[PDB]
């Protein structure tokens, strides 16, 4: 029984996935997800269903009643998911495959025929909505970024630099920027668009912050937009302001002992409704909980048997 | 075990003096070593000289193998001063020979005074005039830590071994992991690279 | 007792006749919702 | 000037004016006749290839090209491939016009004979022309050529005899019989030995299993009755004729009846159609591939006297040793075969045939079936030409570059022979032994990188990426330089094997790149224990068709792993490996026109495209085009092009690479 404000919901190589919540660091229910991995995770707003996307099978799970298996399952894609996600009124579904193109699922049990896919040449890794459910934006392994509208069926491609892989691609429901990151540290922040008129999604690179030297994980916005946190392969998450991209905070897991040798990676973090405590997920088979400022950790998950990979965290409308 | 009346007379001096003092040694560890192949080819080798020169790393190996700790402890120290002492070059062959079979035996390398006495081997390597243990044993010193002394040392060693090639190659290292212009002109001296010098 | 799953495919040649209709159908383009509010960490604060 | 404004209709008369200049200047100088026909076929070329967005501008054009090849290779007289295989194509070409008719005619009996030595397979692959005239001169060439050197023709004449369309065969036969006049003996010798060693490649049985397991699965994949109806006919066809030796006799007293029941059965469908015939024969089919299944792994050992009465009974004849054959040397005739084949377990069961010729030397061989070894017979003299390249240049033969080789000679269309190296060594074997002596486990990484993670083979590419690193970071991977230092007699002749090493691998690198071979896993790879140097095998998957492949393909150009890194030098790569990358690159940049025409030489076969092309030469085009690329800086954009050290480093960059390490197939051994 997840029938709570506040979700946790926690992956990895172990083919379980395990819920709990924020109040003691104790699990309640674990979930059987064999045969596989799981690439990413989401619930749906009406806190009905949740969908954990991996390796040809997006598999269902509910919340609040309790029942061990797959109810509901979509198959059709050869390999890998790259991404997924909802509409935010519950419509439709949008998902990257790895391949070269993205679809559409609808959740409405009719014919009526609204899924479409799209065409890229290149192998897509990150993909990210406008939080108004009109464009979207598909990042590759080959530094070309696709801004994509339904309104027609065609993307407009952009390519600040060749050669390199973008991981991360992330907007704020507020609508404020642009921010993405590549594979060795360099991050783009871009002014918005205003163009509601003819969905014209014009853009201007501002600010190129040079940042985590090793490959970059992940970056986040706030749900307020006014603040950045991203995620490091040298075993570190950093955070900034929206304001000027100033140096906030900054935490990090190098114990200080050559014993470790980088026995895992800070792979993602989430915020919390409020925009001031996260939750960092490491492949270190345990996960954290901390708060924006003081540095030091609060809380802390470790019932996992193999690295963990990716979580899915949702809160009340309340804060 | 009667063999320490050998060495420890601390009174060879010259050439010939060292030479006659290996030749009893020999004689000794030839003459009693319990395995009756050796044991028989000893009275020859008292009367022919050098078929028991090419012998040296078998009774050595074999009485070793016999001797205990403190005996092996005072054997070690003894050879240690003998060839820090001496200079000629057939003593310093023969030596060097001993250990480089000794390296390659499953009994690990004889332990000398300080990480196998590799500093000091090739130390009097170079002044045999044998090269290629010399750039062995710089491999061995480089593995361990980087230090500006040791790439020199490579510079000119290579230079001597004709091999321009692997200068070039120590000196892009040198500017690419240690990177801090520590490098003194006369490494481009030493690598021809007049330009850069001036 | 093993039918209890229900999965899906993919079906291609999909809206690959009727444009009209999907020139609005998911066209809602709706914007809105600016206005943020404060919070006070609510859950958070039955957390702690 | 051509260098200046490159190539239009305004600047070739000029430019052929001023080389006609040259030429008449000094009429007796190599290289100006030499770029004057260069000039000429480029010129034609440039007219085919405009014309197709009024032949005799373009025979005029070619005429005077054709008088200059000739005019130059009788200037040449030690080493011309190039311009023998120019005009050789232009004789392909354009053969059929009557103008080309006489320049190619005196041209040919103008020049001496021992020159078409380096051209003797180029010529047998096109014997089957369709154009009367080109044939009736290959004719008469081949004819001049066998009465005054037979040896040298022999074996791929035999070759042709035994083959399956009508023309080619016929065209064999009448020419094999033109050959006999003057010498006899040594074609009814040649053509008993071949057809009868061919039959200790592929036996009867591993015959007919292989042929049953294709139709298997063409049935089964293509429903097509007729296909498997031509797939397994020519055994039977074969079949009918009879036994000839006691092996053939068993395998007949064993299986017979039920191969000529299931025969009677499958024609019987095909008077009719309907599944209640053949369900029968293909049932008796597979009962008979069940029984040949279970007893193939026990095969070991075969002795001549049960499989071929009538080899061992020769003890002397009038053949060379095949494949080793020098106009400048006398002959040395097979004394003797051994009574007794090793075979050497594998999936392919290749034989280890070994002969004794006249002066008491043996000759050990490799026997192999189930291939093709004619695409090795090209790759080996494109080898042996830039051998040729390496050799007369002062810079690089100080340091003494060469790729070794070894004897090639195919038999038939689906087997032949294959030299063998003495003392060589697969590095799979060396690493193999190395760690079972330190009782070591074989594959501790493959373990570790299963163990962290089960579905290994199903991540996204920067998990693979960081569970590589977490593996290869685990264990410290020294064991080539300790296993071949440990593997030397004294210090100075280990540092020379090292040097050795390191040069041979860069160039067989370079050259690897340049060709586009592929698979190089640590069981296509050899050792000399005694130099030192690399060898190189499996030149079977070549011209970038791996990296084009659906299921596991390749990003990378060749194999340069921490294994063969670290046991190189201490400084890493860039000492001797870089600076020889970039000496032989320059040295074949610089004579881009020979392997180029070579390669082409190479490629145009249409014999040999069945493998690449699953117009019609459109897809040959855009590999060319390509290769050219390679040799003009312009591989990673066409619209720029850099220095030897800047293609050198982006090659190294990409070859090393752990991002791009993870794709490779597993077997292929990326951790090592």
């Amino acid at each position: 029984v997840g029938s709570d404000p506040v979700i946790l919901a926690t992956a990895g190589y172990d083919h379980t996935v395990r819920f709990w919540q924020a109040h003691s660091g104790i699990c309640t229910r674990t979930v059987q997800h064999q045969d596989s991995q799981v690439n990413a995770l989401e619930v749906t707003p009406d806190r009905s269903m949740i969908a954990a996307a991996g390796y040809q099978h997006i598999r269902m799970y509910d919340l609040n009643s309790n029942n061990p298996n797959p109810i509901i399952s979509y198959d059709g894609v050869n390999k890998n998911i790259a991404s997924v996600g909802f509409h935010e009124d519950g419509r439709w579904m949008y998902t990257g495959g790895e391949d070269c193109t993205a679809r559409i699922w609808d959740l409405r049990s009719r014919n009526l025929q609204c899924q479409r896919i799209f065409q890229v040449n290149a192998p897509i890794n990150c993909v990210c909505l406008h939080p108004n459910q009109a464009e979207l934006i598909v990042g590759d392994q080959s530094g070309a970024i696709h801004i994509w509208d339904l309104k027609t069926d065609h993307n407009e491609q952009l390519i600040p630099e060749p050669e390199v892989s973008i991981t991360s691609a992330h907007i704020d429901p507020d609508a404020s920027y642009m921010a993405a990151v590549n594979s060795t540290g360099n991050c783009y922040v871009w002014n918005l668009t205003g163009g509601i008129g003819d969905e014209v999604t014009q853009l201007i690179p501002k600010t190129k912050i040079p940042a985590h030297t090793r490959y970059a994980l992940q970056c986040r916005f706030s749900p307020d937009s006014t603040l950045l946190a991203t995620c490091s392969a040298d075993q570190t998450c950093k955070i900034w302001r929206t304001s000027n991209f100033s140096l906030m905070t900054e935490l990090s897991i190098k114990s200080g002992n050559p014993g470790e040798s980088s026995r895992g990676w800070m792979w993602g973090c989430a915020f919390s409704g409020d925009s001031q405590y996260i939750v960092t997920a490491s492949s270190d088979n345990l996960a954290r909980l901390w708060c924006v400022e003081t540095g030091e950790i609060k809380r802390e998950y470790g019932g996992h048997q193999k690295a963990v990979v990716c979580l899915a965290f949702n809160d009340s409308v309340l804060g | 075990i009667n063999l320490q009346k050998a060495w420890g007379a601390a009174r060879r001096v010259s050439k010939d003096d060292w030479l006659e003092w290996l030749r009893r040694l020999s004689l000794e560890l030839l003459k009693d070593s319990s395995s009756p192949s050796l044991r028989s080819c000893w009275a020859l080798a008292q009367a022919y000289n050098p078929m028991a020169r090419d012998l040296f790393n078998a009774a050595f190996v074999s009485c070793w193998s016999e001797l205990n700790e403190d005996q092996q402890d005072e054997l070690i120290r003894s050879i240690e001063l003998a060839l820090t002492s001496q200079d000629i070059a057939e003593v310093t062959q023969t030596l060097l020979n001993l250990a480089e079979f000794m390296e390659h035996s499953d009994k690990g390398p004889l332990p000398l005074r300080d990480d196998n006495g590799i500093v000091l081997l090739g130390e009097r390597a170079a002044k045999c005039r044998a090269y290629a243990k010399a750039l062995h044993y710089k491999e061995l010193e480089f593995q361990k830590g980087p230090t500006p002394a040791i790439l020199e040392s490579l510079i000119s060693i290579n230079n001597k071994l004709q091999q321009p090639e692997a200068a070039a190659g120590v000196l892009e290292y040198a500017m690419k992991h240690f990177g801090e212009l520590e490098i003194q002109a006369t490494w481009y001296e030493k690598l021809h690279e007049w330009e850069d010098a001036l | 007792n093993q039918i209890k799953c229900k999965n899906i495919q993919w079906k291609e040649r999909n809206s690959k006749q009727s444009a009209q209709e999907l020139k609005s159908l998911f066209e809602k383009k709706s914007l809105k919702e600016k206005p943020p509010i404060s919070g006070k960490q609510s859950i958070l604060s039955v957390r702690l | 000037q051509l260098n200046l404004q490159g190539i239009n209709e305004s600047t070739i008369p000029k430019v052929l004016q001023y080389y006609s200049a040259a030429t008449e200047h000094d009429r007796s100088w190599y290289k100006a006749w030499h770029a004057w026909a260069v000039m000429n076929f480029e010129a034609v070329l440039h007219y085919k290839h405009q014309n197709q967005a009024l032949s005799k501008t373009l025979l005029m054009y070619t005429v005077p090209a054709v008088q200059g090849f000739f005019r130059s290779i009788s200037l040449s007289r030690g080493n011309n491939l190039q311009d023998t295989l120019r005009v050789l194509t232009l004789w392909f070409d354009y053969g059929h016009w009557p103008d080309v008719n006489e320049a190619l005619v005196e041209g040919v009996k103008a020049i001496q004979i021992d020159t078409w030595l380096q051209v003797i397979p180029q010529l047998i692959a096109r014997i089957d022309t369709p154009r009367p005239l080109v044939g009736r001169l290959i004719h008469q060439l081949l004819t001049d050529i066998g009465r005054y050197h037979p040896q040298a023709l022999i074996y791929p004449l035999t070759v042709a005899s035994k083959s399956t369309t009508t023309a080619r065969h016929n065209a064999a036969n009448k020419i094999l019989k033109n050959m006999c006049e003057h010498s006899n003996t040594l074609v009814q010798q040649a053509m008993m030995v071949s057809e009868e060693l061919i039959r200790v490649a592929i036996l009867w049985h591993e015959m007919w299993h292989e042929g049953l397991e294709e139709a298997s699965r063409l049935y089964f994949g293509e429903r097509n009755v007729k296909g498997m109806f031509e797939v397994l006919e020519p055994l039977h066809a074969m079949m009918e004729r009879g036994p000839q030796t006691l092996k053939e006799t068993s395998f007949n007293q064993a299986y017979g009846r039920d191969l000529m029941e299931a025969q009677e059965w499958c024609r019987k469908y095909m008077k009719s159609g309907n599944v209640k015939d053949l369900t029968q024969a293909w049932d008796l089919y597979y009962h008979v591939f069940r029984r040949i299944s279970k007893q193939l792994p026990q095969l070991t050992s075969l002795e001549l006297q049960y499989v071929s009465p009538k080899l061992l009974m020769c003890r002397d004849l009038e053949l060379a040793v095949p494949g080793t054959y020098d106009p400048n040397q006398p002959i040395i005739r097979i004394q003797s075969i051994a009574p007794s084949l090793q075979v050497i377990t594998s999936k392919q069961r290749p034989r280890k045939l070994t002969l004794m010729g006249s002066n008491g030397h043996e000759f050990v061989f490799l026997l192999k079936g189930h291939e093709d070894l004619r695409q090795d017979e090209r790759v080996m003299q494109l080898f042996g030409l830039v051998n040729t390249l390496l050799a007369n240049d002062p810079t690089s033969l100080r340091k003494n570059l060469s790729i070794q080789r070894y004897a090639v000679i195919p038999l038939s269309t689906n087997s032949g022979l294959i030299g063998w190296v003495p003392h060589c060594d697969t590095l799979h074997a060396l690493i193999r032994d190395y760690r079972e002596k330190k009782k070591i486990l074989l594959n501790i990484e493959h373990r570790i990188m299963l163990r962290m993670a089960p579905d290994y083979d199903h991540l996204t590419l920067m998990q693979k990426v960081e569970v590589f690193e977490h593996a290869v970071n685990n264990t410290a991977g020294d064991d080539l330089a300790k296993l071949l230092w440990l593997k030397s007699p004294s210090s100075e002749v280990w540092f020379d094997r090292r040097t050795n090493y390191t040069r041979s691998l860069a160039v067989m690198s370079m050259v690897g790149y340049i060709l586009g071979l592929g698979d190089r896993h640590p069981s296509n790879l050899m050792l000399d224990r005694l130099s030192g140097k690399i060898l190189h095998i499996d030149f079977g998957d070549c011209f970038e068709v791996a990296m084009t492949r659906e299921k596991f393909p390749e990003k990378i150009p060749f194999r340069l792993t921490r294994m063969l890194t670290n046991a190189m030098e201490v400084t890493g790569l860039d000492g001797n490996y870089r600076i020889t990358c970039h000496t032989v690159m320059e040295v074949l940049r610089e004579h881009k026109d020979s392997v180029m025409a070579v390669l082409e030489a190479f490629v145009y076969d249409p014999l040999l495209n069945w493998r690449l092309m699953d117009a019609l030469n459109k897809k040959a085009i855009q590999i060319i085009n390509r290769v050219r690329d390679k040799l003009t800086g312009r591989d990673f954009s066409h619209d720029d092009t850099l220095d030897v050290p800047t293609q050198v480093e982006l090659l190294i960059k990409q070859a090393t690479s752990h991002e791009n390490l993870c794709q490779c197939y597993i077997g292929w051994c990326p951790f090592w």
